[PDB]
């Protein structure tokens, strides 16, 4: 981890299962999306796309 | 005679066929409604205003029906 | 007008406030005007136009990825190169090959 | 005397399509209603205050054939 | 005798039917505007504007069967 431009830790952590980061709202009673085709496939591509996402920072 | 109850039969057609034209078309129109409800309530009282605009056409010939229906049985 | 963001992993590809534009979803064409609907949809490679606020009028190139919208912000996806579940198997294949070596 | 039997069949018809119009119609919008409540039980109070905004649109006609039914009934 | 019973038979029958017409469509077509509407509210006025259009065209048949309903009723 880059933790600044003096000092920098190795560390280990969990990418999968997805870490239960609290991420706490209502606001998406007032848009909630059209799942097309289907909500499910659409949910595996950005699990993917998340973990393609985090490896590479 | 007997062309006195066909006389009101015929009323009796009118209202019926009237009343499942507008019934179905007032439901349709309304389940729609609910779809956006369902999505995005914050959109509901703006949804209400023009819902009952389009509603209001629905009625339109219905009520025509409706009235000469009620004449039909007084005269 | 919407602030729109097409970003990608790597680099932010464009962004800022737009009248609208057109894209290819995963099922069909799809117009995004002012205020449009919430939506979550994968987007298909190709060309996607852009009309900016005061109407320039401009296309992207996108190997692809996901598109969301709401009604005041709106974000595209995009992935960097073309992304096929067959060509990832094949370098998964080619990862273990490296390994034994 | 016909004039008494074919009375009470236009009663009978008249009636009919009313309940099927009604039926229907409140079916179809009770079934989005129910769309609503499964993707969206946080809201289902909201809804049912607009589902019966609607409910009683629907309805309103083929009561009235109903009224007409009764009376062809009574009289 | 029966020409006139037989007339009023026909008049109503002929507005009941297009009291199905006329309100089913429009119900119809009254449901995805709603919808519409709720995906995309800057377009209300649009909207509305343009299914003003395409309800005038389905009026434009049923109209006529309460023209003739009424010309039988009148003569």
């Amino acid at each position: 981890k880059f933790i600044n431009t003096m000092s920098q830790v190795p560390t280990i952590s969990q990418l999968l299962p997805l870490p239960a980061s609290d991420d706490d709202d209502l606001k998406h009673k007032s848009w909630d999306y059209l799942y097309e085709p289907d909500p499910k496939a659409l949910l595996d591509t950005l699990l993917r796309r998340y973990v393609e996402s985090q490896v590479y920072q | 005679n007997l062309n006195m109850d066909l006389l009101y039969m015929a009323a009796a057609v009118m209202m019926g066929l009237a009343a499942i034209g507008a019934a179905i078309g007032i439901g349709i129109l309304g389940g729609k409604f609910l779809e956006g409800a369902a999505r995005q309530p914050d959109l509901i009282p703006l949804l209400r205003t023009q819902f009952f605009i389009v509603m209001g056409l629905v009625d339109a010939i219905p009520m025509i029906a409706v009235g000469l229906g009620l004449y039909v049985m007084f005269a | 007008t919407y602030h729109l963001d097409v970003v990608s992993a790597e680099q932010q590809m464009f962004s800022g406030l737009v009248e609208k534009i057109q894209v290819t979803g995963s099922e069909g064409e799809l117009g995004i005007y002012p205020g449009h609907a919430p939506l979550l949809t994968a987007i298909k490679p190709g060309m996607i136009r852009i009309v900016k606020q005061h109407g320039h009028e401009e296309f992207i190139y996108l190997s692809g990825g996901i598109l969301e919208v709401q009604p005041g912000n709106v974000t595209v996806l995009a992935d960097t190169a073309i992304r096929g579940q067959d060509l990832d198997e094949a370098r998964a294949m080619e990862a273990k090959r490296k390994a034994e070596e």
